[PDB]
């Protein structure tokens, strides 16, 4: 999964 | 926790199939009273290092460290609270130079450099309900991953779960019983879970809320 929120 | 509270909830709405009424009236179940004090704005996953950053609605910052103590930085850049192993906390400010957290302050501010350069907020439209004057802020308990979301789980009881593939996201309060529903087009929704049952759902938010029982179960039972 992702590392971060939406960017 | 209220988490048990947040189990039932969702279980009785669940339950109810409030998708499979005729005619639904969703915007009957609304309740702007209800819209939550505080959710996750922005965040992001250093835990293989230093740990979770995150920003909240009020534009707070805050770090789950991976020795399991949590920093928080107030809106006003000074304000400090700082949560220890064991539930410990103290309430400070950087400029009165707390010498042993300078550290874990410098590790605070590049996790909001890199959140402020790079990520979006999250309902930067929408004005929080007002909390208490002398309410302390709250804490990220703990988070998971899966491969469809994240579930972030806050000290006064709330649940967050941000979906990935189409940025939609709920925020679940088990003291208004309400459920927050951001959906694709960044519309900002606050309903009753009762008035969900009564007056039922549309399929994407019904099929949501099937999927947060079963994250809700899951912080119940790593307890």
């Amino acid at each position: 999964p992702p590392l971060h929120s939406t960017a | 926790c209220h988490l048990s509270d947040m189990l039932q909830q969702l279980h009785s709405v669940n339950a109810s199939k409030p998708s499979e009424r005729g005619l639904v009236r969703q915007e009957e179940a609304e309740d702007p009273a209800c819209i939550p004090i505080f959710w996750v704005s922005k965040w992001v996953d250093y835990s293989d290092k230093y740990g979770l950053g995150y920003q909240l609605c009020d534009n707070s910052v805050g770090v789950l460290f991976n020795d399991s103590t949590r920093l928080i930085l107030y809106n006003d850049g000074d304000s400090l609270q700082y949560i220890e192993r064991d539930g410990t906390e103290s309430y400070l400010t950087v400029s009165s130079h707390p010498n042993s957290l300078m550290k874990k302050i410098t590790l605070l501010k590049y996790f909001r450099n890199y959140m402020s350069e790079h990520l979006l907020k999250a309902g930067a439209n929408i004005t929080p309900r007002e909390g208490d004057e002398l309410a302390r802020l709250p804490y990220l308990r703990t988070w998971f991953r899966t491969r469809s979301a994240i579930i972030l789980h806050l000290s006064n009881g709330s649940v967050q779960i941000n979906f990935f593939q189409d940025h939609t996201k709920l925020i679940l309060c088990p003291l208004m019983a309400a459920v927050t529903y951001i959906d694709e087009k960044r519309d900002f929704r606050t309903y009753r879970l009762s008035l969900l049952e009564e007056y039922g759902c549309c399929k994407e938010l019904a099929s949501r809320l099937r999927y947060a029982r079963t994250m809700v179960d899951k912080l119940l039972s790593s307890r």
